[PDB]
Order: C-alpha cells, then sequence, then structure tokens
C-alpha cells in the first residue's frame, strides 16, 4: 500500500516502488565494539534521458521524506557537505562548514546530478557505509562527526541519449570506487513510439484542465518560483492548509492517474508520522530465514562469473550478501512484527536477479530411458563417469560414489552395460 | 589526543618554560602542565600596546613528561601480578586469534600474522650499520569484503595508530603535508600516517592508487624505518618506526586468472617482494563457508559480542599490556639452530625459480626470515629460540604464497612394496657385474626389509625381462 501510494501520477515500476520504501526507515544500527553499521543504506540509481521525466520523479521522493536534504550541483553548493574551512575579514576567526546530513540521524538525502560536483565529495562518501563515522582530519581539526544517512543518486549520462546496443556501464560516468557501492540499476527511458504516446497523454490532458477556471488555453502555469518566509512561533498545520494524517483521501483524477480507481491518495502528514514509529521495532533474524540466504548466495554467483555483457555494477560477493541481510531486517519494521517473517527474504531475490539477469524409483525410471538410448538412439557409451552426461534430464537427487559403483554389478548379466576401466563404452 | 569526547574543536594554550626544563622538551611529546592562570600587565611598549591590552595566559610551575598510555615516557603501560596468570594459562595461544574481528569469520591464518606485527625484530644497530626490523604484511582485496572490521579493530587495538585510509582526503595531507609557519620563519614537513605511528601499527588502505611520488618515500621508511626528508632546505631525519599494513585491491575485484601474478596488481616489483607475508582474500563457490557466514551474524542482533560458541571475547588492556613487556627481550639464536634457517632458504628458492610469474626470492626475503624468528620467542617469556618458532614461522609463509594462486601445491606418492628394492641392487651393478645373491642381502636387511617380500619381488621384474637367475636362484647378473 505504501509503495503504490508513493508516486501519484507516475505509474509502473513495481520493483522500484518496493525497493526505496525500506530505505526510508534506514534499518537499524549494528551492535559491535565500534558501534557503527557496515553498509546499511541501499544506494538506488535511476539513470534516464536528460530532462524528460526526472523533473517530477525527484520531487515525489523528497516531499515524502521528513528529514530530506536537497543536493543539486546547479542550485546548491557542493563544497560544504563534509568539511570546508572558510575565513572572513571582519572577525578573523577560523570557521568550518558542516553538512546538513550530520544533524539528521538515520534519514534519506536525495542527491541530484552526481557527476557535476567537485572530487572532494567523491572521497568523503567512501567512509559513510564502510566504517560508519565521518571523521575530520583537515586543517588541523581532529574530530568525529555522525553523518549516517541514505546515499541516493539520479545522475544523467555524460554524452546523453542512452543507447540500447552497448553495456550500460559506460553510460553512468563513475569511477571504480563509485559504481561498486550501488545495488539496483533501473533505467527509465521514453520512446516516441505510438504504443507509448497514449499512456503519456493520460497525464497531459489532466494537467491542462488543472488550471484555475479561467486560464484554459490562455495563461501558463503559476508554478515556477518559491517564496517562503518565516513568522512568529505559530503552528501552521491546520490553519491555512488542511493536511491531516489520513489513510485514504478522496477519489481524484487531476493528479492521481487514470487506471488507478480503487486506491486513493495518502497525505504527506501520514508519511512523516509513521517512519519514526517503525524505527523502534528491532526484529531478530530467525532460523527459517538464515537458511534461505545460504542457499540463494551460491546460485547467484555461479551464474554470473561467465557474464561480461552486463551485471557488473555489483558482483555477487560481500556487497550483495550484506544488502540481503539489511533488507530482511528493514522489511519487517514496516509490517509491525517483533520477528522477521518468512516472506521478508524473497523481497530482494526478485530485485537483484531481475535488475541484473537399488536406486529407489530412479532405477525403475532408468530402464525406460535405456529403450531410447540403446534401443533407439544408439551410442554404446553410457555408464560409470560418462553416465553423468545423461542422468540429469529432469530428476534431481545427487548420486553418491558408492551408489554408482554398486550399480555396475548388474547390467552385464542382464545385457545392458559392460565394464572396462575409468570411462566405459562397451555394450 | 585520548582525552576528547565525541566531536570538539582545538584550543591553544600558552605555557612558559623556565629553569631546568628548557632545552629538553620537544614538539610531539605529552606533558602535564600545572600551575595558576593569571593575566599579564603589558605596560612598556609604546608602539604595539595602544590602550591597555590586558591579555591572559597560563603560568607553569612543574612539567612532568608523559606519553600515550600511562603518565611516563613509555610506548605502553603495565599491569599487576594477579592479572598475568589469566593470560598465561594456555599452551601457546588460541583465544587471542579469535578475538580479532569478532563480527566476521574466515581466514584464521591471516589474523595470526596481525598479532605478530608490533613485535618486529632486533633493533640494536650493530657493526656501525642498522639492521632491519618491524614486521611487514600486505593484503590485496576489494574494499568492501568486511574490510572495515579488520581495520577498525586494529585501529583501537594499538595505542599509537590513527584511522587513516587511502581516500577521504587529499594525498598531500597524509604523507607529505607542508605547513608554512610564518610566525617563526621556518619550514616544516609532516605526514599523517608515518610521522606519528612510532613503534605502532600504520593503518592504510588502497596501497596501489596514489601517485608515484607517494610510493617513493616508502623505500626508506619501511626497511630500516628512517624518514628521509630532503627538498632543498629541510635537512632532518625523523625517527618513527611504523609497521606497514597495506590493504591493496586487485584490478578485477575478486581473484580472476586474467594474466601473470605480477601484472595482476598495479604495483612495481620493488614493493612486491619487499613485504614478508603476502596474503590474499578470494571467494569460492562453497556452501560450507557461506553457511557459517549466515550464522554468526544472526547472533549479532541479540548479543553485541561474540556468539555463544566456544571462544570468549577480551577487553582492551590484556593483549597489549602483555605484548609490551617482551619488547626489551632480545632472543639469541644458537649456532646449532642457525644452520636450519640457512638450509631452509635454499629450498625456499625452488618454488620461485621454477615459476617466474609469481614473486621472486632474492636478498630482500632473506632478512625477512630472520625477522620472524623473534616474533614467537618473546611470547613464552624466554630469551632463547627453539624448533617450534621456526616451523611455525615458515607455516604462515607457505600458506600465504599458496593463497596468491588458484589451487594448493600438494604431492602424490604411492608406497610401492618394491620401489626401494630395485634401488638397493643398483649399488652393486655400478661396482661389479657378477653380483652374489647372498652378498646382495647384506644391505637389504640393514634398514629392515623382510626377506619374504624379496622372493616375490624378483618375479615382478624377471617376467618383464630385466635380469636373469639360474636354477638354484643363486646367481644374478644385470643384463
Amino acid at each position: 500500500q505504501l509503495a503504490k501510494s508513493l508516486a501519484p501520477s507516475i505509474h509502473g515500476h513495481d520493483y522500484v516502488k518496493k525497493a526505496i520504501l525500506c530505505l526510508l526507515l534506514g534499518g537499524v544500527e549494528r551492535d559491535l565494539e565500534n558501534g557503527s553499521h557496515i553498509r546499511g543504506d541501499i544506494n538506488i540509481l535511476l539513470i534516464g534521458d536528460p530532462s524528460v521525466a526526472k523533473s517530477q520523479l525527484l520531487r515525489y521522493v523528497l516531499c515524502t521524506a521528513p528529514r530530506a536534504i536537497p543536493t543539486t550541483g546547479r542550485g546548491s553548493s557542493g563544497v560544504g557537505l563534509t568539511a570546508a574551512v572558510t575565513t572572513d575579514q571582519e572577525t578573523g576567526e577560523r570557521r568550518l562548514e558542516a553538512g546538513a546530513m550530520v544533524l539528521a540521524d538515520r534519514g534519506v538525502v536525495c542527491i541530484d546530478e552526481f557527476d557535476k560536483m567537485s572530487d572532494m565529495d567523491r572521497t568523503a562518501i567512501h567512509e559513510v557505509m564502510e566504517q560508519g563515522r565521518v571523521t575530520i582530519a583537515k586543517a588541523g581539526i581532529h574530530a568525529r562527526l555522525n553523518a549516517r544517512c541514505s546515499v541516493l543518486a539520479a545522475a544523467n549520462p555524460v554524452y546523453g541519449r542512452y543507447d540500447q546496443y552497448k553495456t550500460p556501464m559506460e553510460n553512468i560516468g563513475l569511477q571504480d570506487s563509485l559504481l561498486s557501492r550501488f545495488d539496483l540499476l533501473f533505467i527509465m527511458l521514453d520512446q516516441m513510439d505510438p504504443e507509448q504516446d497514449r499512456e503519456i497523454s493520460d497525464h497531459v490532458l489532466r494537467m491542462h484542465r488543472y488550471r484555475a477556471p479561467g486560464e484554459q488555453d490562455g495563461d501558463a502555469m503559476p508554478l515556477g518560483s518559491a517564496v517562503d518566509i518565516l513568522a512568529t512561533d505559530d503552528p501552521n498545520f491546520s490553519q491555512e492548509d488542511q493536511q491531516d494524517t489520513q489513510i485514504y483521501e478522496k477519489h481524484d483524477n487531476l493528479l492521481h492517474g487514470t487506471k488507478k480507481k480503487k486506491e486513493k491518495m495518502v497525505s504527506a502528514a501520514f508519511m512523516k508520522k509513521y517512519i519514526h514509529v517503525a524505527k523502534i521495532i528491532k526484529p531478530v533474524l530467525t532460523q527459517e530465514s538464515a537458511t534461505y540466504i545460504a542457499e540463494e548466495y551460491s546460485r547467484l554467483r555461479s551464474q554470473d562469473s561467465m557474464s561480461s555483457d552486463t551485471a557488473r555494477t555489483s558482483p555477487v560477493t560481500a556487497r550483495t550478501l550484506e544488502t540481503l541481510i539489511r533488507l530482511a531486517t528493514a522489511h519487517a519494521k514496516a509490517r509491525m512484527s517483533k520477528t522477521v517473517d518468512l516472506q521478508d527474504a524473497e523481497e530482494a531475490v526478485e530485485l537483484v536477479q531481475y535488475a541484473y539477469f537399488l536406486s529407489e524409483s530412479r532405477l525403475k525410471a532408468f530402464k525406460v530411458a535405456l529403450l531410447d538410448v540403446f534401443r533407439e538412439a544408439h551410442a554404446q557409451s553410457i555408464g560409470m563417469n560418462r553416465l553423468t552426461e545423461s542422468i540429469n534430464r529432469d530428476s534431481e537427487e545427487p548420486f553418491s560414489s558408492v551408489e554408482i559403483q554398486a550399480a555396475l554389478s548388474k547390467m552385464q548379466d542382464d545385457n545392458q552395460v559392460m565394464v572396462s576401466e575409468g570411462i566405459i563404452f562397451l555394450i | 589526543s585520548d582525552q576528547v569526547p565525541v566531536g570538539n574543536i582545538p584550543r591553544s594554550i600558552t605555557v612558559l618554560v623556565e629553569g631546568e626544563n628548557t632545552r629538553i622538551a620537544q614538539p610531539g611529546d605529552h606533558v602535564s602542565v600545572t600551575g595558576i592562570f593569571l593575566p599579564i600587565l603589558r605596560t612598556g611598549f609604546r608602539q604595539v600596546v595602544q590602550g591597555l591590552l590586558s591579555e591572559t595566559y597560563l603560568e607553569a610551575h612543574r612539567i612532568v613528561k608523559m606519553n600515550k598510555s600511562e603518565d611516563d615516557e613509555s610506548g605502553a603501560g603495565e599491569l599487576t601480578r594477579e592479572e598475568l596468570r589469566q593470560i598465561a594459562e594456555e599452551d601457546f595461544y588460541e583465544k587471542l586469534a579469535a578475538s580479532i574481528a569478532p563480527e566476521i569469520y574466515g581466514h584464521e591464518d591471516v589474523k595470526k600474522a596481525l598479532l605478530l606485527l608490533l613485535v618486529g625484530g632486533v633493533d640494536q644497530s650493530p657493526r656501525g650499520m642498522k639492521i632491519r626490523g618491524n614486521i611487514n604484511i600486505c593484503l590485496m582485496g576489494d574494499p568492501g569484503v568486511a574490510k572495515s572490521q579488520l581495520l577498525s579493530y586494529i585501529d583501537r587495538l594499538a595505542p599509537r595508530s590513527q584511522y587513516t585510509t587511502g581516500r577521504g582526503s587529499s594525498g598531500v595531507g597524509l604523507t607529505a603535508a607542508v605547513l608554512r609557519d610564518s610566525v617563526s620563519g621556518e619550514l616544516t614537513l609532516e605526514g599523517g600516517a608515518l610521522v606519528l605511528a612510532d613503534q605502532g601499527v600504520c593503518c592504510i588502505d588502497e596501497f596501489d592508487k596514489m601517485a608515484e611520488a607517494d610510493r617513493t618515500a616508502i623505500h626508506e621508511v619501511m626497511e630500516q624505518q628512517t624518514i628521509s626528508i630532503a627538498k632543498a632546505g629541510i635537512l632532518t631525519t625523523l625517527n618513527a618506526r611504523c609497521s606497514i599494513l597495506a590493504a591493496a585491491n586487485p584490478a578485477y575485484g575478486r581473484y580472476n586468472p586474467r594474466r601473470s601474478l605480477e601484472q595482476n596488481i598495479q604495483l612495481p616489483a620493488a614493493l612486491l617482494s619487499r613485504f614478508d607475508l603476502l596474503w590474499l582474500i578470494q571467494d569460492r563457490p562453497d556452501r560450507d563457508n557461506d553457511l557459517r557466514l549466515a550464522q554468526h551474524i544472526t547472533y549479532v542482533h541479540q548479543h553485541s559480542r561474540q556468539p555463544p560458541s566456544q571462544f570468549e571475547p577480551l577487553d582492551m588492556k590484556l593483549m597489549r599490556r602483555y605484548i609490551a613487556m617482551c619488547r626489551e627481550k632480545q632472543p639469541m639464536v644458537p649456532e646449532s639452530l642457525a644452520d636450519y634457517i640457512t638450509a631452509a632458504y635454499v629450498e625456499m628458492r625452488r618454488e620461485a625459480w621454477a615459476s617466474k610469474d609469481a614473486t621472486y626470492t632474492s636478498a630482500r626475503t632473506l632478512l625477512a626470515i630472520l625477522r620472524l624468528s623473534t616474533a614467537l620467542a618473546r611470547l613464552r617469556m624466554v630469551d632463547v629460540v627453539e624448533k617450534e618458532d621456526v616451523n611455525e614461522a615458515i607455516r604462515l609463509m607457505e600458506m600465504s604464497k599458496d593463497s596468491l594462486l588458484g589451487d594448493k601445491g600438494q604431492t602424490a606418492r604411492t608406497q610401492r612394496p618394491a620401489d626401494v628394492i630395485f634401488a638397493t641392487v643398483r649399488e652393486l651393478v655400478s661396482g661389479g657385474r657378477s653380483v652374489r645373491f647372498s652378498e646382495a642381502e647384506q644391505r637389504c636387511v640393514s634398514r629392515g626389509f623382510t626377506p619374504a617380500q624379496f622372493q616375490a619381488a624378483l618375479d615382478e621384474y624377471e617376467e618383464l625381462n630385466v635380469w636373469q637367475v639360474n636354477a638354484s636362484r643363486t646367481r644374478i647378473t644385470f643384463v
């Protein structure tokens, strides 16, 4: 419910809405001697065409986050989010500029155009998820800062126009120590094909009629600037605007979509009074969920070693393993449960794989296969270690070395498979 | 340094030095200044003082020299007597190896070399020159395989070790930071990781990412640990023995056989064989190791220490206070056991001579073997060395060189009950032809060969046409 209610008019992207929802909570701090979590923030990367739909997607995420800090290379200063020693002349005092993410403990910070700021921000982020604390050791200032927030990125390609005939690795324009910290990699494109123009026109007709009764096909959009001031100690919550904490509002069509008719909208006040409550829940990893992690980690790496065309922003190593544990503990915090449920483990399975990519009844069924391999498609070479190239088919059950050795006692007496040496191929 | 809370700002303080303390105190040491705090009366200068200018300062009375741990000039502190039997109640050591990185598990041989790092070797400078010392160790791995657990633990473990990484700041502020001091009219040059880590552990990640100028100064501060500064003017030599702990990274993250072993890491050959132990962290598709990785993390959500298995965690003033008492102990290698180390160096060159793709064995690795001989002799509170300190020293070297490849070097030999019998007959063929059958048995029964197996072994070769016997089987002659 909270995932589909995130983007109002923006429809689609099922795995994207269910991935950033757990990022709002931030997980839980790790209990160790150091006292800091090691990689506990999901780095969401959304790369697309330059200015076509990113102007509205980045605004629907910052508004829902109560502790959101804007970060844009064009409109906001880049040097100052970690350490900046600036001095004046009226006093002559050594001043240090701190970042806005230091005050916010465990939050979400949206960052726009990641490939535009200076290089001093590319090195300070290497200590956020690695150790967990942002230390200061510049200009003789030896101190430690607590800046543990979410690291988001929605940069644009350098040369623009993302192509669909090469590897997407050369389209983000990041260093080796930068793209290796991300998890998913969803690409949102926009094609001028007639099959997609009907879906975009569903929101264009609602935007033209959204104007005031008297500006139809005449005036423009009043939205452009933002003049916000501060007054006295007054609680501007229910006086001017009425945005109370409600579940479902009213059925609207101007800013909601077209196919969405059964689900309403959620006010911005409800998304701010629920994230801080879910942080108190501290679930414990159960036994039924720990075994599922060990059996899925061995099957994802064995099918990614031979890859080379794609799936290289995060190999199936310690990076993907830590994201599954942090996502399993954060998925249960937003469901009101003291323990981790069983369904909390299959959430990241469909997110990482889709973004990248004598013998019981076995001997009785083996006699039927002999009619099609010795009595039909003859080969005269089945048995011993050579049997492994034809025993697969569809039945599993791993065979042992003693079971495949005791089966060689027969066959010869029943005119099936003869014996020889290592790799047999007689009768 | 060790008396600050969580995030603060520096503050200067003026302390006057008079009496016998003058020309003794040097910048960098720790002192305890006590006295009063009263302003001064600036009345005399008719040029600088405009009106009153009642500045305040601090007056010193007695300065006591301290350091890092206790309040005296020492690298570390000491304990009492009842706390010594708790750590010296084992055969050698088994709870300290598991205390390193209690949150993760894996590669126990790598954690063993971390404890034998601050000990070093012999530092006496004999025959005018200065011998080598300080244990060196390099490690290659993608920064993300829980490397912070192996770095944050060793940072708080050593008393003189600051948390410094390859990134987070500029490369000219951690090994070559120049400060233009215009208040006195001098020119100094400091670092950040090798200028304040004397007789400690130098923590640094990503050894192969900085420029060539930052890797050139390591040629002299790693062998004999002598800081050489000579940039036209600054002519000084800083004394700061640092134990290098390199955390390099391969060119393809994990271990991927792409080319030669020397070209796999972007590092010149002058720094490859310079270290002592070369460990490597790889990954193999095995569900046995991954099963334990998903078990210890489960207990972290309940307990903030080690999981309830069989090992127990330690505190802080245990492994460092015990290792500091053996720093003055100088083990002596007798002339009888010294021949075993020289004979082992000859066999150590065979693995490097038949494989030029890996590291090479030269004079740089010769002095590294003698350095590890004192790392184990100081743990038993003795001043002599035994055979146990030699076999265990080369055990970590053979395990480190095998981890740099993709397999383990083993051997295969079948104990044939007739392989050494034919070699004994060869001693009589080169001496004569008509070898007597009764005379050839004078050497077979010396070692302990049963005569019953010799009768069944003659037909194994006579059937295949090797030699020939007579009717009485008393004459044997090599054809």
